[PDB]
């Protein structure tokens, strides 16, 4: 998952 | 959430596998600049401006100046009481056959400098490079990282861009590559390393006590780690100067500076  | 140091200690005294999630609040207590908060700026930009694929695609010299400045100021920064209690706790419990692991969003390595051995740096490190061509990751502590950055990175408003030609920025020394290096730091909008997330998942699935120290719990997917721990019924204790959007989902909320509360908790 991606960093916010 | 509960405010009882007494009750946390009863859990702590019995815990065999403790996970400690640490965010910028731990670094901030050491005076490490996040460039994140309101008014927290490098020259005319903040981290959300410069810590992005966009920034590095437009102006990699300016992104390197920013990271060079951050690398350089670490020479004047030391671990605080929070880092130390965490490191001393892992060492004391390790002798007892009890596991302590730190999962940090911080990139300043101060947990390491304090002596933490069981560390997962999910956002990378100011002191690692990655090659934009071959992908190789290397440790790099050199001040300055390249000669063209000598004396650059000054943070004052109005400082002229160094405008270093990309060939004079840090270059991959791997035989035959010579590609352009970037900081091995996860930037906003980038995916975390799946290998690291696999390790994080292993610790989260086996721990019996979880601390969340100095993070706003809005940066994802890090903000979801402590919830999947509580799901198993595992106690989660939050150490923050203020409540976060995740506070009401935790067993304990100990309000205050991490360096004030952590030594009592991990004593
Ligand atoms: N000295 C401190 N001790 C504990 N928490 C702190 C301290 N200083 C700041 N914090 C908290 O750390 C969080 C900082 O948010 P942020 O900059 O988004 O870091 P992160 O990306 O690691 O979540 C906020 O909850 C902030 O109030
Ligand atoms: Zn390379």
């Amino acid at each position: 998952f991606s960093k916010q | 959430p509960s405010s009882s140091m007494a009750d946390f200690r009863k859990f702590f005294a019995k815990a065999k596998h403790i996970v400690i999630i640490s965010g910028a609040g731990v670094s901030a207590e050491s005076g490490v600049p996040t460039f994140r908060g309101a008014g927290g700026y490098w020259r005319k930009w903040q981290a959300q401006d410069l810590a992005t694929p966009l920034a590095f695609a437009h102006n990699p010299s300016r992104v390197w100046e920013f990271y060079h400045y951050r690398r350089e100021v670490m020479g004047s920064k030391e671990p605080n009481a929070g880092h130390r209690a965490i490191a001393e706790c892992e060492t004391r419990l390790g002798k007892q056959g009890r596991r302590v692991v730190v999962i940090t969003l911080n990139i300043d390595e101060l947990h390491r400098k304090a002596g933490t051995k069981n560390l997962l740096e999910i956002h990378g490190s100011l002191f690692k490079t990655r090659c934009t061509s071959c992908g190789v990751v290397a440790e790099n502590y050199k001040s300055p990282i390249c000669p063209a950055l000598s004396g650059k990175g000054a943070p004052e408003p109005g400082t002229q861009d160094a405008s270093i030609p990309v060939e004079k920025l840090p270059r991959c020394e791997e035989a035959g590559c010579g590609g352009l290096l970037r900081p091995h730091v996860v930037w906003f909008g980038e995916n975390l390393d799946p290998a690291i997330l696999e390790e994080v998942d292993r610790e989260l699935a086996h721990c019996d006590l979880c601390l969340v120290v100095g993070t706003s719990s809005v940066v994802y997917p890090a903000a979801m780690f402590a919830p999947q721990v509580a799901a198993r019924g595992v106690p989660v204790a939050e150490f923050n100067t203020e409540t976060t959007p995740a506070t009401n989902r935790f067993r304990f909320h100990f309000q205050g500076p991490c360096g004030t509360t952590l030594p009592e908790a991990l004593a």
